[PDB]
């Protein structure tokens, strides 16, 4: 009984006191400290605490550390069952091995079988070189289980240290990737190989740091100051998400009122059509208590995605941001919104869309980058959704951008419009230029026809007369209309035709 | 100039208000659906640590009917009564005997409180959470290279400052028109404008020089 | 009876004799000529021949052309039922309108209901400006039906003319896009708006020509010299593809023999490890009669995708190309192979994979472009596949690239290896450097340990001893082993867990 | 904001004050009054309030009345979600047209999708003669929706006026 | 130098062989599974058009049991007998009375035939297909520049050409080593080497100048 506790303490020591104090010196928590902070007090049950590797090459048999560089188990976050694994950087550098991957596979299998969220905490150095192809096989098993669990249970990856080589492909298939600034980085190939091949000198932070993956490469869904903040925000996020694709969104007691009006929204849209406004202000006015968990805030800032609550239930939000790039749709924003909409649809999360978009970003850079398929990704995600879709057009909706941004034609349930909405094929000037192309040399006649087109078509009423807009609502009633619409649409039933899977462009 | 850090009774009142807000939020949070078992079969930790901008308070929060009772290390107790709800910018109520109003702003894993001319970031942890948070390093900002670069291509609309003028943080510096939409640039540092490179009406390019701090 | 035939002739005239002659002057066929060339002789039945628009704005009521700029209907290609629509460039420029989109919607609904392939021929000018938001609504309906039909029936888009604005988003979500060189182009935004906004002067060909979309942007799956060649190749591809996701691949009588050996394959792999070889030669020696329909041949040429036949049945092929970029995996190749594998799995097409890959492409360009998620796309597609998967490793399989390229660990059914295969975590030099970094200064010791590592681990037998490789086969029996394996695996049954859809990264 | 209220008031007037007065003279409520009486207080959300017909034959384009002779939407009856449409006898006699039937089809689709009861209030004069075979096509779409919803959601029809033809 | 275009009996034999190959391929193709109705309930068009590298032959193909009979406009009939199967590089058989062997190289919508020193691209259409194909324009090659660029970054290892040497297409010009793999560059045009920019052992970036034509 005392020898068992002694063995437990020795296993908890991990790679030794020196490596633990080095980890703390870097400003990072240990794997067990991260697990303790993530879960409720006393709820953690650990699996495979005494697992050791069976490698006998290059003198590996002389160092057998229990746990083999990963801590696995399950617990509760706010009373709800979750599974998690945390790679121990002090044990062989956290490198993946056969038994390491076997423990991760066991925890993944249990999470999928019990229909519970699984959390991955990554602080490692890749795959163990001495293990050979067995580590690659274990990585492949982990990847296969990640693919199998996709769309069934939420998978969250927290990068709290180095992540290189084949390690990065496990978080990449999870739903959300979060990084810690200045201490974590991700790349398929390390700086040394980059120097030896491309003759380029970069550091780990420059190559794959948190800023790179949160603002450039679209890999990460967010970054945090340190480990404690990241783990607390993970706990906050878990309260938004369903446990699986069956139970639906969790519900809490809301302190907000669903019948309240916000008169400040009546003056949110500027009189000048060239003046931008903050759509995040509208989003935080609509959600309960102004609490909004934003996803990929630093990437593709011309669109906004994130989780809020309406009447105590999780609601996804997609909105164009006029403050960045005039709110146009480009490849980055399209891909970000498409991934968010696909996640929300997969887990039965209703989506509220605020539309203010003048079109797509022009130029050869967008066309050579595949803007066609990238925009088609968002169009595909919106047309594929069977969750409730509430769309509110605030200022602009022009042409294909109007079609893509959750219009009634692609399957939106309710489509509201503010009195300042402008739903048309294009602007009045370009429209009269295309239509009255013969009398282009005149000036007064062109101005008169432009004014006539502006008064006749750049309004929410041409679409309202065709039934494309369900109702033109006052801006101060936005939250009330959204709440009532979602309450009514909670019972929506809809299914796509039978298929193994769709062929959405990649 | 710089917001003073709360001291004495002001600090105690801010700590009590932060503890009460955290207690209310935790009580609401514990009512989430889909839990493995009944949340009534769990216990709330009385001992709490309140950090007010590098100042720790070891407090215990105990419900008393509708209101809370926050007890500090040195025997002092402060009942907290309020009708404040999350999302309300102002916290109004009584902390002990005095009636106070405190500005509440959202913060990551905490709240930002302003009261009696003092401002502090309030984070409430358990003892173990406070111990783990004490291990996190203090990270200092680097700053900008005393130059205002244009992040997007466009045409300069207006510049409201001239060379040799003092500008505080967040003050607008220039307006850039791109795709029929104005963009406002704000200073990320403080100082005096050494010189102005771009003039109003000029069609700048990506990462073009506008002014030097 | 004579007035009906006169009306039919007037409708067949389209936009007039002068416009048809102008169309023929550019070297392009008319919509009806394209339909006649695509279908079997006398099999075309036309729908909505006399449909006219109902617009009354800007004097549109004075121009009522029957058909409204599109020819719709159904026919047979090699005796198999297909549906098709061909936009008529001589009628309002082929621009989409309400009745135009209604006809396309009818043909799409019939194609989905009959479970038959649908072919889209695009020669148009976007959406009709005078129609207003009704054209946008019709476009949205077409987009929704395109998304609904995805993964159920094969959708083929042939771009034989201009395609701009919201038009491009309908082909984008189809399975295959084919273009005609020098006469077709695709872009979301036209050159005039590009000049107005970005102050860049480009032509239609420079902005969205066939070469751009076949070699630079990944939009198109191929390009052809002219219209007749494109249509004949479309007929060939239709002969390759299944009618829907239920009937399976079509079967023909094969003139080739499944038991023949190819002794020339025994010397395909060069003795020098730095000498590349043509994997296309191996692919064309394995398929029946050397007939191989390649997909995206001009894009991401470090990997090869396309359709062949083994024993008269359609088989998909994915193979690394050592001739381009040493056969490494980058974002472009990963996305191309992932889309191909997703299409093949969606329609129950078995996939044969030839593996020769030293790893992933390094550098900041790949990492900043999202190499993590783009590479994970191919791994997701392979792990998600439930169709038969036969993998043959020829020369190299290093690190995570070995896992991605349809390894045993991600769900491959049979994994063969040539005697020249090298399955390891990395090269011998780097492995010795990592393992023996302490004594890296001794040149002779480093060389001796590198030789030992090369002899021990850079062989197909370490994986064979672990069961990761089913069999090491002689190169001359590759086709025989593949044919027997596919014949055995035809009865494979496997299913992913229940979900709305997966959350593959975009 | 004031022009939106003015347009809403003009749309609520239907086919004019005198036609509403004649409707009250017959002892009949208006379509909107019937909807208000049926649903709970303040629960009615209206769809397609400004929908207008697109017919241009026999001078129909000179009289475009918003709503096109039917009031559609959803509400709650005793707290339970219901969908409803009420034909407006003062607007073209309540006759079915293309946009009229389109609004009815929208409300039927929403009722079937949300699995909620749908209530039909009929006070009309058949199909609009000037709306050719488009009116018949809309009638057929409504019939198909009715057949599809049969046995899935309860369908209640209240005949509060003339109902002839199709 | 340049392969002669077939003429006279050689052209007739090539046309007959192309027609026989097309007939065999069509017969195999018509037996595909999943057809709407029985393939036997359909007719095959006897009239065919064989376009032999800008030379048209109007032929009719009628199967003579195990053989094929091709009749031309001038009334000449050339029976065709062979055991050739698709994928075989050589077509061996008898065209009428003479026994011939023809090299078969497939191309898009046709085959490339070499026989008796003559080479021609053979495409077989119907009447309507030939009429539609006649509408297609003849597109000329745009050529290439006189500079040989380096498509990928790497190290130059070997150059087999020297100054003032005339080479034609399909000839190696340089070898570039990148990522432990060689890359052979081939000439896309013809021209004497006027100036060599890079030599062996020189590291070149992307699109670097190598040769001048
Ligand atoms: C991930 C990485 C950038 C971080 O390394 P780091 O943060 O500087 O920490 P270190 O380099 O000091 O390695 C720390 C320890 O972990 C061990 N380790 C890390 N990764 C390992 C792996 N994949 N296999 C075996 N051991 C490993 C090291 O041996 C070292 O042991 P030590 O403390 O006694 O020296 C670097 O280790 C790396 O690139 N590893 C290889 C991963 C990879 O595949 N990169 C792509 C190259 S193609
Ligand atoms: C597609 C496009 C590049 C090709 O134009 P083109 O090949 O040079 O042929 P044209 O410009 O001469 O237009 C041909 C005819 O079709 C008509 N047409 C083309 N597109 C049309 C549209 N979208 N709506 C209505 N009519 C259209 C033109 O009026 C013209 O009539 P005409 O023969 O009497 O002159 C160009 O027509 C276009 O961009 N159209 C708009 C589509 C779009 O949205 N582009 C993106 C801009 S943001
Ligand atoms: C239903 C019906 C018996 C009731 O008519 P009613 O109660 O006496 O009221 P009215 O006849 O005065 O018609 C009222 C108004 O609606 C209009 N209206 C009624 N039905 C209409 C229809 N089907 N189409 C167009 N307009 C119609 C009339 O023009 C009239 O306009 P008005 O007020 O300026 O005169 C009669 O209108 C009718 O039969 N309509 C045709 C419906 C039908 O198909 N009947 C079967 C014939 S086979
Ligand atoms: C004035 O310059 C009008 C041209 C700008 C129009 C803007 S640019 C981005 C949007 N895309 C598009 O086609 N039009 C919008
Ligand atoms: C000699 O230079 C060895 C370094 C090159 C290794 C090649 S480059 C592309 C592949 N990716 C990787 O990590 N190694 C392979």
């Amino acid at each position: 009984l005392e020898k068992l506790e002694e063995r437990r303490a020795q296993a908890r020591l991990g790679g030794g006191e020196k490596r633990l104090e080095a980890q703390h010196k870097r400003g990072k928590l240990t794997a067990r400290e991260r697990i303790e902070l993530l879960l409720d007090h006393g709820s953690f049950e650990e699996f495979d605490m005494f697992v050791q590797h069976r490698s006998t090459d290059f003198g590996m048999e002389k160092q057998k550390i229990p746990g083999d560089g990963v801590v696995t188990g399950w617990g509760t976050v706010n009373g709800r069952t979750v599974f998690l694994f945390s790679k121990d950087f002090t044990v062989f550098g956290g490198s993946n091995s056969e038994a390491h991957a076997a423990k991760i596979v066991k925890v993944q299998d249990m999470a999928l079988k019990m229909r519970a969220p699984i959390i991955g905490i990554f602080d490692a150095g890749g795959a163990r070189i001495q293990e050979g192809v067995a580590a690659l096989g274990g990585h492949g098993e982990v990847f296969r289980r990640n693919v199998a669990a996709s769309g069934v249970i939420p998978q969250i990856s927290v990068i709290m240290g180095p992540c290189a080589g084949g390690d990065v492909y496990s978080p990449a298939m999870t739903d959300f990737i979060f990084m810690v600034r200045d201490t974590s980085y991700m790349f398929v190939t390390g700086p040394d190989v980059v120097k030896t091949v491309t003759n380029e000198v970069v550091t780990a932070e420059e190559l794959g740091g948190a800023k790179v993956h949160t603002s450039k490469s679209s890999i990460a869904d967010g970054s945090f100051e340190n480990d404690v903040e990241a783990i607390l925000q993970i706990r906050r996020l878990l309260d938004f998400l369903p446990a699986n694709n069956i139970e639906g969104v969790p519900e809490i007691e809301s302190f907000d009122d669903v019948n309240r009006l916000d008169k400040s929204l009546d003056t949110l849209i500027p009189d000048n059509p060239n003046k931008p406004y903050d759509m995040g202000e509208l989003i935080r006015r609509v959600v309960d208590e102004g609490d909004f968990f934003e996803i990929q805030a630093a990437y593709a800032r011309n669109i906004i995605t994130g989780f809020g609550r309406v009447e105590g239930r999780t609601v996804g939000f997609v909105a164009n941001q006029p403050l960045v790039l005039a709110g146009v749709l480009d490849s980055d924003a399209s891909r970000k919104a498409a991934r968010f909409v696909r996640f929300c649809n997969a887990f039965s999360i209703p989506i509220v869309t605020f539309v203010d978009v003048p079109g797509f970003l022009p130029g050869t850079a967008q066309e050579y980058g595949g803007l066609i398929k990238h925009g088609a990704k968002l169009l595909f995600a919106y047309s594929q959704a069977t969750v409730p879709l509430v769309t509110i057009i605030t200022r602009k909706a022009f042409g294909g951008a109007y079609i893509v941004m959750a219009s009634k034609h692609v399957g939106a349930d309710l489509n509201y419009a503010w009195p300042t909405a402008q739903i048309a094929v294009m602007g009045a000037k370009g429209a009269v230029e295309i239509i009255f192309r013969a009398e282009i040399g005149d000036a007064d006649k062109v101005a008169e026809r432009t004014k006539e087109y502006e008064d006749r078509f750049l309004s929410p009423f041409v679409a309202a007369e065709r039934g494309y807009i369900d109702e033109v609502i006052m801006p101060h009633s936005t939250r009330k209309r959204i709440a009532r619409a979602l309450g009514m649409l909670r019972t929506k039933e809809m299914e796509q035709p039978r298929k193994k899977h769709d062929n959405i462009p990649l | 100039f710089i917001a003073p850090e709360p001291e004495g009774p002001v600090a105690h009142r801010l700590a009590a208000v932060a503890a009460a807000i955290d207690h209310k939020l935790n009580i609401r949070k514990r009512g989430i659906s889909g839990q493995m078992r009944d949340p009534s079969l769990l216990t709330f930790q009385r001992e709490r640590v309140v950090v007010l901008s590098g100042q720790r308070f070891n407090v215990t929060v105990d419900p008393d009917g509708d209101d809370l009772l926050v007890t500090f290390d040195d025997g002092t107790t402060a009942p907290v009564r309020s009708a404040w709800r999350p999302g309300a910018p102002v916290w109004s109520g009584t902390v002990g005997d005095q009636s106070v109003a405190i500005q509440v702003r959202p913060l990551l894993n905490g709240v930002f409180l302003q009261h009696a001319g003092a401002a502090a970031e309030a984070r409430v942890f358990t003892r173990r959470e406070a111990e783990l948070a004490d291990l996190m390093p203090v990270k200092e900002n680097a700053g900008s290279g005393k130059q205002l670069l244009c992040p997007m291509p466009g045409l300069v609309k207006q510049i409201m400052v001239s060379e040799g003028q003092e500008v505080k943080n967040g003050e607008p510096l220039a307006i850039v028109e791109a795709m029929k939409m104005e963009n406002v640039l704000r200073a990320e540092r403080d100082g005096t404008i050494s010189k102005i490179a771009a003039k109003e009406g000029d069609s700048l390019a990506v990462d073009a020089v506008i002014l030097e701090f």
